[PDB]
Formats: C-alpha cells, structure tokens, sequence
C-alpha cells in the first residue's frame, strides 16, 4: 500500500534522476550515485518516454492474474536518456524484435485482489 | 464577492455509545473513549438514507436563506453513501426541494471531502454569474466494519449550503479557498466488497496531517494571514484525536477550535463532518467573525476556506433548527438494534 | 587465519518428496554428514544453515533455532543466511570464516527447502528479483533469464539447437545419479518440442522446484586428522563472494555475471592456480543459459564460445582434456532446492576430488586435483565461489 | 469574462467486437439489431486499461492541444460510471499522472451519461470566476452492459478531456451559454450490490431521453435567442444511433449538421465519454466561427446543454494529437470469448 | 440380529432465550413460547462446527460401545451445514476417533432425515456380513434467517450411533424399519442463498404429518403393533406443537413421548434431533422398553423405527455424559453475541 | 448374493474440444491434449442438470432390470452438483421412476466417490434382506474454474446401478468390496465459492494414488487374487494419464483397462466417471467376465469392487442406450455457447 506511493511519480510520469557530477541519468531514481557516490549531487529529472527494446521474452504460463493477458510480451527497454526498465509490451507476439522503437504508456499493472487497491504504471507502445 | 445566503443542518434520532459497540465485542470501552476522544455517534432509521438527510439539511438552508428554490440553479450531492450506485442522490434532492427543472446537477465522490468540492463548484457558477443560487450538500450514513475500530466513529448526518452574489442576502462571505491534492492510498473500497479497507497507521502523518496542514497553511499563505487572524477553525474530524492534533499544531486554542468539533457526540459523519462543524459554528458566531474550515478526504485531498460571518447572520439562525438542538435529541439504542437498522445482519 | 577442509558430506534425494516433512530432510541430511565425517553430534560447534521455503511457504522465521532445536544439538549456535538461491554456498562460506578464525573447529554447512507444502512456488522464487521494478511488471523468473539468453543470442549467435544440448547432457549425467530428480535421457527434439516456458525457453530449459536437504562437516584442516584419513580429506583452498545489480536491467552487460568473474579471478588468486587446473565445476545452472555464461566466466572458454564447446561435449565426463561440467546432472537434472543447491555443489566436488564410490558411477578424471564450484543468487546479485583441492 | 476551450483530447481503446458477434451467442438477428439500433460494433478495452487510464490518455492529449504546462490546472474533474474504485477518486489519479498536483481541487462526478459535461460546467464557473487559471473536465467510461441484453451491442469505452481557460489567445473554441434541464426519472439504474443495471425498456424513450435531450435543446436556444439555422454542427447524446437522428430530425438538423457527433454506430455508447467524443471529431473537422450545438443526457435524468463557437487557433492545434477518427479507426476485432474474457464477464 | 452397541451426544454450552431474539425485532415472547412450545435453543461456540458437534458425539458413543474404532467399517454424517460445500464431514470424524483407513465414509443430505438414513445404511452393511461395526451420525449447526420464525428455533447438536452384530455388546435391538419418501417442495435452499425458504403452512399437514403419520403407521403394519405395544416414542420435533399433535394423533400419551421432546429447551437440531431424542430415551429406558422413532426431513421423506432396549443398557448409559446433563449444562447469550458466534453479522 | 440385476448411462449431446478452450484462454492445445491426454468433453444443456441425468441413467437400468419400480427399497445419487442446497436429489429421481412412496433415500457427497458409496449401502440393504432392490447413481454437471486447467476436463454425465439378490435376475455378482479412507485436502470447496480449490500436485501421489493403490491392492489381498485373475479394470480417470499410471503400476495392460476409460472423450464426470466406466465394461464384458473397480473421491478415500458377470448380461445390454452410443452421439460448440451453457457468464 505504502510502497506504491512512493514510487508513483516514478511509475506514473517517469521523472528520475540526473547525478550532475557525472551527469549520468538514473531511473528507477536512486538515492545514491554509485559512480560518484557522496560526491554525487542529484537532481529531479523528466524522462521522455522513448526507447527501443533491448531484449525481451514471451511469457506463455505466467500467474493466474494474468490470463487475460497470457501470452504477454515482457522486455526491457533502453530509453533514450540511458537507463533501461522492465515492463510489458502492448504488441502482438509476432512483431517483437530487438531495437523497435517503443513508447511509454499509462496503464493498469496489478490488482492487489479485488479488495486491494490498483497499482497503475508504465506499459510500452511501438510506433509505427 | 461570494458568500453564504443560507445553511442548514441534518442529524438522525439515535445514538448508541462506545460502551455498547465494545460489549460485544470485548473491548475496553474506556481505552477506546481515551484513545479515539469519542462517546457516542448518530445512527439513521432504516427509513432514513444520504438522500432523506441530504433533503433535511437542504430544506433547512432554505428558510434560512428564505429564498425561492426555483432560484437555484445547481444542487450538488458529496458523499460515499449514495443509495444508488448509478443514479443520482442530487437530482432526488432537487425534486424534493422544488429546484428542478431550470438547474445543473451532480453526485459528488471524493471520500470525506466531496461535500466541500460541492461548495467550491458553486462559489464558480455564482461567481461567474452562470447561476444566481447554487446549493452545496455534504452527507453520508456511514458504515463502520463491524469488527473494526471505524465502527465506533461511522455515523450519519449532513449539511447543506447555499451559495449566492447579494451582499444583502450573504450571512458569510467568501475571503478565499484553497485545495491540497495527491494520490494516497491511505482508505478505499471496492465496487465488489461492502466495507472499506485502509493502511492502518499510514491514515495519520502521511495523509490526514499531510494535506490536512498544507492546505491549511496554504490558504493563510494565500491570504497573507496568521492564525490569530481566526476567531474559529474547523477541521476534518475522524476521530476527535486528529482534530484537536491538527488545531493544535497550527496554534489554536480550544475556543478557536471547539465549535467545529463534533465527533465525539456525532462520530463521524464523512462529508458531511466539516459541513455540520461549519454549521454548529455558525450557529454562535458573530458578526466580523473569521473562520477556517479544512476538510480532508482520503485519497487524497483537502478542502480550505477562508470566511468571514456578516451581521444577518443573527436573521437566519432561529430559521431552521440548530445543529446543537438536532445534535442533543436523541435516542439511545444497543448493538443488536444497531445493526438491525443499518443492515448489518446478513439475511 | 586457519586452512579449513572438508571432512563429511549428507545429502538426501532431491524431488517432491511428500512423505518428508521438513524435519525428516535436515535431520536425514544431517545424520549422513556426521556419519560421513565420523563425529559426533556432540563434536560440532556451531551450525550455519541456507533456506527459503520457510518464511515463503510456512510464515516460519527464526528457522536456525527450529533447526538446532529439533536435531537436538541445543545449546549449539545456529545461524540462517540468506541470498536466495546462493544461500547454501553463502552459508558455507559463513562456516568457513568461522573455522579460519579460531572460534569454533568442526561446524556444520548445510541447506534445506520445502517448495512442495507451497500452493504456488513461483512468488518465492521471484523474491530474489527486484519486487518493486521487476516482479512488479510482470517479469517472472524464468522471463528474466530467458532475456539474458535472448540478448546472449543477439551478440554471439548462439542457437537453440546449442542451447539445448546442455539439457541434454545434464538429463544423461543424472542417470548416474542416484539423488537426481529425474534420471531419465532425453533428446534434442524433446528439449526444443517441450512446452514453453518464456520465449525461447521451454519447460526441458528450466529446473524443477524442489525438496531436499544437504549437510556438510568442515574443519581446521589440522584438527581433520583426528576423524579422517589423510587421504579422504578435501581442502577448501578459497571463499570467495561478490555482488552485483539486483535488477537485470540495471547490468552494464547482461551475457555475463561480473560477481562470478570477480569472484572466481580472487579463488584462482589465492589458491595460485589457473582455470586450465580445473578438473571439476559445477555451475549454477537453473536455466541452462546460466551454465553456459558461468562455463564463459570462470574462465573455461571465451565469451560467446560456450555454445560452440557445448556442441561438441567437451563438458562432458567421457570427454578427456576438458574440465568436467555438473557432472551430478546440474540443478535441472539433479534438482534445485533453493538453499541446499550451493551446499549440493560443493558435496559434489567433495565426492569428486576424494573418488567417493557415491559419485562411482559419474566419477571425472582428475589430473591436478582441483575443482570450483559457483553457485549464483537470482540473475546474478550474489555469487559465491568455493574452490577445492585434494592437496593443503 | 469570456470563457472557451483552451484544449481538447480523446481516447479509443484498440479493440473492437462486431454485432455479428454477440447476437451469434444469443441467437438473433444481427441485421434486425444493426438497423433496429443503427450499430455495427463497438470499442473494448484492453484488460490492462480502464477508466483512469483512458482519462489519463485523453487528459495527455489534451494538454497537448493546449500547449500549456499542467501545472498551472487548478481543478481536475472526472465523469464516469466506472470509476476502477467504489471509495478512491480517479481523479487524482489523472491529476498525477499529468503533473497537475498538487496545487488543485479536484472531484469524481457521478450522474449516469452526463457527468462528463457536468465537469465542463463546473470549470467554466471556476475558471470565469477567477478561482483558477485553467480547469480539465474529462468524462470517460469502460461501460459493461448486461450479457443477454441489448445494451451489450452497445456498452463500450472511451473519453475526452477538456482543459477551459479565460485568454482569448489561447482559446481554440468559446462557450456562448450553457443551459441544463433536469427532473427525477427512474427511466434507468444500478443498486450498490448488482453487476449490472436496469432499466424501464420503452419509458427510457420519450419520457426520459427525449424530454430532457428537446428541452435542454429548445431552452439554450431560447436562451441564446438562436434556430437550428444558426449552427454549423450538433452533437447529441447516442445511446443508440437511432435516438440521436431522431433528436436531431426532430429539431430540423440535417445529416450535415448532425453528421461529425455521431460515433456510436462504430464507436458503441461511451456513456460519459459518448458526447465529449463526439464533440471532438466536430472539432478535429471544424473551421473557425462554425457554431456547435451539444448535449448531453445522464438517465436519473438531467441533460447538458451547450452553445460553442469555434476561433481561428483550432488550426494550430487539431495535429498536436491524435485526432478522434484516427484513434477509431486504428482497430483490432475480437470474438465474444475473447471479449468476456477481457471484460471480466467471466464467472471466476 | 442387529441392533446399537453404543450411542452418544453432544450439544454445545451457548443457549439464547426466545425473549432475547423478540426484544430485537418487536414481538411478543409469551407468543412465541406458547405458538411454538419453545424457551430457548443452543448455540455453539464460534470455534464449534458440525465436525466438532459430530467428533463430540461419536467419542461419546464409543466410549458407550467400549469397542476398538479400529474395527468401525463405516462412518456416515448427516447434516445440513458440513463444514466444507466439498470435503467430506465423515473422514474427518473417522480420522478423529481413530477409524481409518479400512472403512468407507459418506456425507449424507436430506433435510433433517440425513441423520437417520445413516442408521439405516449401517444395519445394511452390519446385516449383510459386509463390516463389522457401522457408525451413523446425525450433526448440525443450524442457522436461522433473523427476522423469521425459525430463528427461534435453530439450534446446534448432534448424535451418534454404532451398529452391530453382537448379542452380547447390544443395548438395543432393531426390531424393524420403515421409510416414506415423496417428492414434496416443502423446504429447500439453493446453492448461492445463505439461508433456506419455505412454503409456511405447506410445511405442514401435506408434508411434516403427512410424512410422519405415514411413516409410523406403516412400520406398525410392518410390525403388526399398536401405540400401546410401545413404551417410548420420538418424532421429528421442529416445534414443540408439531411433535405433539403428531404423538396425540397416533395415540400416545404424555408418558410416552415425554422423554423424545427437546425441541422446547433445546432448539431444532435437524439432522440431530431424532438422534438426540432417541438418546434421551435411551439414557431413561429399562430392559424390554419398546421405542418408536419416526424422523422427518423436507424433500421429503421419514425413517421409522421399532427399537427394543437390551439388559446391557445400564452398563453404559453413565460410560459417556447424559444428554440431559449436556442440555442443562449452559450459559446463556443475548442476541448481539449470538449473532457475532454465528457468523450472522455482514462482515 | 448380492450382484447387479440393472445398470444405466447417460451422457448429454454437446461436447468441447480442448482447442476451442485453449484458444481463448492462450494455450497449446496439443501440449494439454498429450499432458492429459484428453480431446474433447460432455457439455450439458442449460435444461439439463444432475437430476435430470439421474433420471435418464436411473430410467434405463429400469429398462435393462426389467422389474416394477416399485420394488425399489432405496434411491441414493451420489454427486457434488447436487441441483439444491438443501432439497433432495434423491426424491425426484424417485418420484420419476414410480418407486415412491416405499422407499428410503438419500444424497451423497464426498466428491468423486459419492457414486460407489450408494453401491456400497445398496449391497448392505439387499445382502441384509432389509429391501429387495436399491438403487445407486452417480452423476455430476462438474463445472471447471474459468482459466484453470479443470475447465479442461469437467464434464457431465451419469450412470445408475440397482441391486438385487436373485441370481435369475443378476447380470453380474459381487465378490467383495474394499475401502480406504483418510482425512487429505488435496481438493475442496466452501460454501460460499463457486469454483473449488486445490493443492496442485499434492493432488497426485499422497492422495489418488496412495487411496486408489492401497484399495486396489487391499481388495485384491481380501480376495486372494492378482492382477492376472481380472479380465477388465476401472480406475478413478481425472484425466487420462493418471488412469494409465495407475493401471500399468498395478500390472493391468491396455486391453485390461481400456474399457474403462472414457474421459479422453467424455471428461471428468465426477461421481459418475468410474460408474460410467464401469458401465462401458459391463456393455462389452461377456460371461464369466471378472472385473476391478476402484473409485476415488477426494477428502478422501477410494471404493473397491470385484465383480464377475454372469449370462444373463446379453440379454440386457440392448434394452437401453449403450454408454458408447450416448458418448458418440454429439454436437460440438465453441468456448462463448459453452459458457453460455454452464452459466458461467457473469449475468
Ligand atoms: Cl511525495
Ligand atoms: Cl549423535
Ligand atoms: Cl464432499
Ligand atoms: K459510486
Ligand atoms: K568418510
Ligand atoms: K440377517
Ligand atoms: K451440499
Ligand atoms: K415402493
Ligand atoms: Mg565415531
Ligand atoms: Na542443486
Ligand atoms: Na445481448
Ligand atoms: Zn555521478
């Protein structure tokens, strides 16, 4: 419950992180620059959505919450500012490669039951 | 130049104490009247619902605002109760007040603070001259789990405001407002499921507090104003614990805050916990009188207002009953015809 | 700092073993190390244990003093260490440190796991990814290696065919294995044909959930001699531990765990000797893609090769001039209990370097007397690396 | 004091089922209901998909158009009937999910097919007022209707958002007036515990529909002192295709006027979403000075009229975003069990 | 050649007066008490099921019996609220006493005759040579819709009975048995509803009487007796009234029917309610007495029995507890912790 | 003494293809086709549910029997899809077949054995002289959990046994019976889920096969026999794989079971799987014939049968619907009309 909270604006807006020591750009924000580390000064910073696939599965027998969705596309993505995230793709099993270009995308991620509460977040598009 | 023409106030007849509720669940009643700063709470007769309640209060604003309700021109209902889940509480509430047809309505949902998004939604159509009278209602019937602390609290009421541009007319009258927003998943419900469920201490700092005192602080920011400025406050009110935490970490005393405080005798009557508060101190103040009033709803959110009382206020307060002599009225029940009338033995 | 060695090894079957209850595998797994060791319970001074089952599948936290509690060595020190599927070898290594630092002489390495009682074993297994940004979205376990050898195929060209015959090998060395959990020889097509799992994994690619139990008897390598024979008695020549990202995405290359290589370059520093002296590995291997990468970082062939030494067998026990790769049929042949696989693969080079007749039947030729073992923690955030030889 | 539309913004989910495909399980015609209801098929959204996050797309989109920093919107409103929590606003979900926190109101409406517009009228208050700078209204719906009944031809998903603000710089349309009628009809509706609603069959018609859709109509015009003559488009409320031209025959509009609003018969009923759709391929089409008649209709009963006049900035914007045809037609069928699956209609 | 070796019975601690239940919805008690011929019922604990009810009794009974449950062939349950829609009651009362593995089991269902057609399948199966020992019990945990009638009279218990073959080890002998079955919608409840419905006054003449009266009179033609060949008698007891003009239609007098009537103090048990009046007889009854027993279950259906009682009865009637002492040993309950025990509160 | 004077089947019209599930819910057909080996399963129209089955299967044992209904002393269906909660299967079965009112009955449950325990009780009844004829059905509408890998195999279908003690009449005899029971919860259902829950591969070896094995292998020790002396064999066949498991561990080969195994093409019918199998059997067997059947129900426990057929069977077999002939008479549908069908459409 508290745990998506925190992470919201990360999930929702994907804002991270920029060390401007080294400059390198960090999402999932971190804390803490494991280049610079206490040398590291961090600041706030909005991420484009894009990127292109770096490598990716078809999950084919995943958990039972996912059978609607099952086979699903998972991957992680390179975004164009450098790091990589995990997520799923909204693109048919047959058209999956590596390097497409992708797009971030607001959607229902999980359902803790269906008397918990719903956890949104970022699901990648291709452009085309 | 917005301000209040009239208000009005509803509360059912029974009550039924902490020392029922926890006989029979085996608690200490003592150590839930200390922790929680409760006594007793409202419960509704299985003939009342958010709609009756709603009508009460909205009925009411209207001898005090003596005006014609074919004059308003929206109503809008806040609450978690709707005794629907698709149709609407306000519009049941307009044909029972003779404001239908010439007017614009909506249920309102925002947990606690759908009653004051209401009164913010008239202070604009007023303003902008869209609507000459619009009416704002806070009320629910609250339902506790029946194991859970949140039985001991969840009660019924509402209030009711209608909001207007005639200075002659205005009891009170609009300085400024102010909203504080984010997404907190502090207390929901699922359509599916029949009572709610919350992230227990998680309720407190992080949510009530959090938006609770930035938005008060945010419109005595906007203000450029100080809490000695207030003569009183009202603020959400879950239990009287948070309230007078609140009231007191912003600096005010117990005359400031003590009128808004109704939950230890009411419980909490979600949105329309601060609308009733509001009502009570407007039912004793003066004229020049300046008020805060914050509301909160989980989720989350808070409503403040900034507003200051006009000597017609003494005019309309004999209008309709006050919310001290509804409150006072009453009829005690015990646990097993509680739970008969609000429906909480499964048939 | 004490030489530790290696005086007993237990181990009991690994499958779904429904008639065992949890207490029945620690103590059948740890009446064969002492019977093994010739010690006594009264011997052993400490205890440090690996296992996962019992706060996932059991609410049961506090699992060392149960255990100690319940094999009837109480007042002993007991101690749980955890790192996922490396908490065996982790928990091993926590023995080791302890004898070299003079505080206790003979204590007791073992792992233990119960997946079986679980209703679904997969939410424990995904625990070693990251909940908060893998899990989360929806990358189940499997899902993550199978990107590791989607990206692993997409540099060096590795095919399936390839990929597939380390299946096959591991199938056929389990045969010979009378505590594997499936003994039966497999085919190519059968691996590439079976169910799939997580594109381009199948069922035949991914290890089993399992029960099962291993113990081991370490010592000052001195005070060895008063229960072993010289002859039949193992050094630990190195420890060694690392870490890594969590997150697979966070990797600065996914077709390698840099723990593995910074672990594995520190044991074949201390113990002053080359991977071309390794007569034995045994490789965590849950989804093949795995064995193939750590056969690549410990340093056996270059990167991107693994495939193309697989091919040919060269890890294979007939195969001569070559190490020897899971020569017990790996995790997927032999089994993966969570928390005993790290204690397993060590018992294995155990039976391996000292010719125990228990390994008779999948005994490797052993020119120099040296064997490694690397036992890895989710995607690679823990590696540990235990490096053995028949010689102090 | 002016007040317009400073931006606009829609949302279609990608799949689609087909008449064909649901009278094939329940055994009737397909024709008879395509032309009965003047439908071929409707939008259903992805099972990862819902309200908010079809709010969230057509709020993003919205933003677009405007071209303003969302942090200066001081009210988020949300009209839906499927709002993913009982007890949790959506709309501070949107209002997240575009920067808008936290310095805003916001509320969740509730008022069956019309609390979407009923949002739009709470902004032009708050913003003609002077209580904020910019106000979004959004009304968006993943409608479910009944398995065996008619409304399952129809019931789909879909929204719009619309950002109101008070520079004439920066306004793409201007409301001239607005006008709502409303009255206490049980011509539809749904208790706490059911799935699904219900409803009076013939009395949703003429004494609920058609009452209130006329008389909003008749009365903003009354109002503004205006004919059908004076309007370059309509849009009225589509349960079914054959209500709105009836409605539109009925006040003397002709295909070309009534021609832009209508998506139901390839889009379905959108319920929230159904008019703010409709409303945006008007003005995806529209020039500048086309005047636009709209309104809406929520069942308990209540309608939402509005009078808007088009400026010379919509060009500027129409390709800021997705335009609304482009978003219905970008499309995937599915099969009935692919359809319940999705739509959870699956008893589990 | 068949007969009861032992027997046995449980009834829970928990009681609730008629007066408790009207003073919640309104009616008069006095009326109640005399309409229905009924004081009180029994209520068991929350941690208390048909399971513990059914454990309770069959220890009972083999401790009357002093047999090995080793040597039971079969265990039945009959009720109407077995713990699980889909695990089987049986197995876990023969795993509780110790009767497995060389058995078969059953969960038996047929309204309130459940129970007795265990009886019957047992002396079958002792009969015919197939096993040695039968165990047939009859267990309930009722629950009553609030609000209706049979609120005040659904209540928990339940009885056991083990077959045999042995002169020696008989307490009792079956002399004979007889059944009347039709198909007759009298009561019933479908798989979603958490409680049952019913035809009212169909329930009686055309189906209870009908099937009772049938039910005797044909096992007295199979036996060619009269009322006065019997010393004892028992029928189906959902009220007091039932039971009696039942038993004054046939020809019995108080003496004769006194002993099998609990329904007034301690509820209608269903399933466990013949079983536990045929107990209460047997705990009274002398060597040669001559019972008859005449179940009731709605569907519907009657299982008659003509019982002669043995010399051995004495040496075991005080080998496990009484049912009387079962049935005064109490604690009474209001109606708020009466409907927390049984689950009748919403959430 | 004891044998089967009549025995009846049925099976409903529409089937489903493991495609037409697989392809909905993103699965490899073949790989399910080969992991459980099954095809296809029954379907029953909406108009059809156990009772009705029960009273098809009932009616044509009837049939081959060749006796008046009215001589049947006892009606027991066995099911877990019992049409009612609370209301007797058992009386409309028996009211559809004429042998009301001089009878007893009974429903059964615990889960798939339900059927082979009223087998079980029939033999007792007769053996005992207690009654002349009994009935015993087993019959299900199994429903599988939507996505879950039950929905695969859950079909319906029912066959009906009656017991008598004339060896003029019997078409096959008993030789004995045999019965292992524990308490196990690999499978189960409350009361208030629709669908059922498990544990997975606990399911296996702790429980169908330890209770199908030792019952097997109990009956064949009470007998003095080895698999060499039966000429057919049936076996609890959840799916298809466990059947063949089972069979080859005890030593039966191909020809020896494969009578026995329908739910390749028919499904799991539950209580009826091991009777309809045993029926196919029974439809091909010739004199002489010595046949095992072993039932598993969870919960748990296993029925065991050794029985013999005798000459009279040809003349019989055709005076009803051959289970083969009702299972090849079919009309397929997809995935929506199935869920249609079963009602597992959210409405
Ligand atoms: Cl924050
Ligand atoms: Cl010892
Ligand atoms: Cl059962
Ligand atoms: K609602
Ligand atoms: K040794
Ligand atoms: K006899
Ligand atoms: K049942
Ligand atoms: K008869
Ligand atoms: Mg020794
Ligand atoms: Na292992
Ligand atoms: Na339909
Ligand atoms: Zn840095």
């Amino acid at each position: 419950v508290v745990r998506s909270w925190r992470h919201m604006k990360e999930r929702y807006n994907l804002i991270g992180t920029r060390c401007k020591t080294c400059g390198k750009v960090y999402f999932p924000s971190r804390t803490v620059c494991p280049d610079c580390r206490r040398k590291g000064e961090l600041e706030e910073f909005q991420l484009s959505g894009k990127g292109k696939i770096y490598t990716y599965s078809i999950v084919y027998a995943p958990p039972k919450e996912f059978n609607k969705l099952t086979p699903y596309v998972i991957a992680i993505v390179e975004l164009e500012e450098g790091p990589k995230v995990t997520a799923q793709v909204d693109c048919d099993i047959n058209k999956i490669s590596i390097g497409i270009p992708v797009e971030a995308a607001f959607r229902r991620i999980k359902e803790d039951g269906k008397d918990g509460i719903i956890s949104y977040g970022y699901k990648f598009v291709p452009i085309t | 130049d917005i301000g209040i023409v009239g208000y009005g106030s509803y509360i059912p007849k029974y009550r039924i104490k902490v020392e029922e509720i926890a006989k029979v669940w085996g608690k200490d009643p003592e150590a839930i009247k200390k922790g929680l700063v409760v006594n007793e709470k409202s419960v509704p007769s299985p003939d009342e619902d958010t709609a009756t309640i709603a009508v009460e209060a909205a009925r009411n604003a209207v001898k005090r605002a003596g005006i014609n309700a074919e004059k308003i021109g929206a109503v809008y209902v806040g609450s978690e109760s709707h005794p629907y889940a698709v149709k609407p509480t306000s519009a049941t509430v307009a044909e029972a007040i003779g404001a239908t047809p010439d007017l614009t309505a909506a249920d309102l949902e925002f947990a606690c603070k759908a009653g004051t998004a209401g009164i913010q939604m008239c202070m604009g159509l007023v303003g902008s001259g869209l609507i000459e009278y619009g009416m704002a209602i806070g009320a629910d019937t609250a339902q506790g789990a029946p194991g859970d602390a949140l039985e001991y609290t969840a009660s019924a009421g509402g209030a009711a405001y209608i909001i207007g541009n005639k200075k002659d007319e205005m009891i009170a009258v609009f300085n400024g407002t102010y909203s504080y927003t984010t997404d907190t998943p502090d207390f929901w419900r699922r359509e599916g499921q029949s009572y709610p469920k919350h992230g227990g201490r998680f309720t407190g700092e992080p949510a009530y507090f959090k938006h609770v005192l930035n938005a008060a602080k945010g419109i005595m920011e906007k203000m450029g104003t100080t809490v000695k400025d207030y003569d009183y406050c009202v603020f959400h009110q879950p239990n009287g614990k948070f309230y007078i935490k609140a009231a007191k970490s912003l600096g005010f005393t117990n005359e400031q805050y003590k009128y808004g405080l109704l939950t230890p005798y009411l419980g909490n009557t979600y949105s329309g916990a601060v609308p009733l508060g509001l009502s009570n101190i407007l039912d004793h103040a003066e004229e020049g009188a300046r008020i805060l009033a914050v509301s909160y709803g989980s989720g989350a959110g808070s409503d403040a207002f900034d507003i200051t009382v006009t000597e017609r206020i003494k005019e309309v307060v004999d209008k309709a009953p006050k919310t001290l002599d509804l409150l006072n009225r009453k009829k005690y029940i015990d646990y097993a015809v509680y739970v008969k009338y609000r429906g909480k033995i499964k048939i | 700092m004490r030489d530790v060695a290696i005086i007993g090894y237990g181990q009991t079957k690994f499958g779904e073993l429904w008639e065992d209850s949890f207490r029945d595998l620690i103590v059948e797994a740890g009446v064969k190390a002492i019977k093994d060791a010739n010690v006594d319970g009264g011997d052993i001074d400490a205890m440090y244990i690996g296992n996962m089952s019992g706060g996932l599948f059991v609410g049961q936290e506090h699992i060392a003093s149960l255990i100690a509690d319940h094999a009837g060595l109480n007042p002993v020190p007991c101690t749980r260490v955890e790192a996922a599927c490396a908490s065996g070898s982790l928990a091993l290594r926590s023995a080791v440190l302890s004898v070299a630092s003079g505080h206790h002489d003979v204590v007791l390495a073992g792992g233990v796991e119960k997946m079986t009682d679980v209703e679904d074993a997969t939410a424990a297994i995904a625990s070693a990814s990251d909940q908060e940004w893998e899990a989360f979205f929806g990358a189940t376990f499997p899902s993550l290696y199978a990107m590791m050898a989607r990206r692993y195929m997409y540099q060096y060209g590795l095919t399936i065919e390839e990929l597939s015959m380390w299946s096959v090998i591991a199938h056929e060395n389990a045969t010979k294995n009378k505590y594997a959990q499936f003994g039966f020889k497999t085919t190519l097509e059968q691996v590439m044909n079976a169910s799939p799992v997580a594109d381009p994994l199948t069922l035949m690619h991914c290890s089993p959930v399992s029960d099962g139990a291993s113990a081991l008897i370490v010592c000052d390598a001195d005070k060895a001699e008063e229960f072993a024979p010289k002859d039949e008695i193992i050094y630990i020549k190195a420890s060694t531990q690392a870490s890594d990202t969590i997150a697979l995405h966070d990797r600065e290359d996914m077709t390698t765990l840099n723990a593995a290589k910074v672990a594995s370059e520190k044991a074949y520093k201390l113990a002053k000797i080359a991977p071309e002296k390794i007569d034995v590995a045994e490789v965590h291997d849950c989804f093949a893609i795995n064995g193939l990468i750590l056969v690549e970082d410990l340093g056996f062939c270059k990167k991107g090769d693994a495939g193309k030494v697989i091919d040919e067998g060269k890890i294979r026990i007939d195969y001569d001039d070559f190490v020897t790769v899971n020569p017990s049929g790996g995790l997927k042949a032999a089994g993966h209990a969570l928390g005993a696989t790290g204690i397993r693969q060590v018992g294995e080079l155990y039976w391996q370097l000292k010719q125990d007749k228990e390994c008779k039947d999948r005994q490797a030729t052993i020119k120099n007397g040296y064997g490694i073992a690397a036992n890895v923690g989710g995607t690679g955030g823990t590696v540990c690396v235990h490096l053995l030889s028949d010689k102090r």
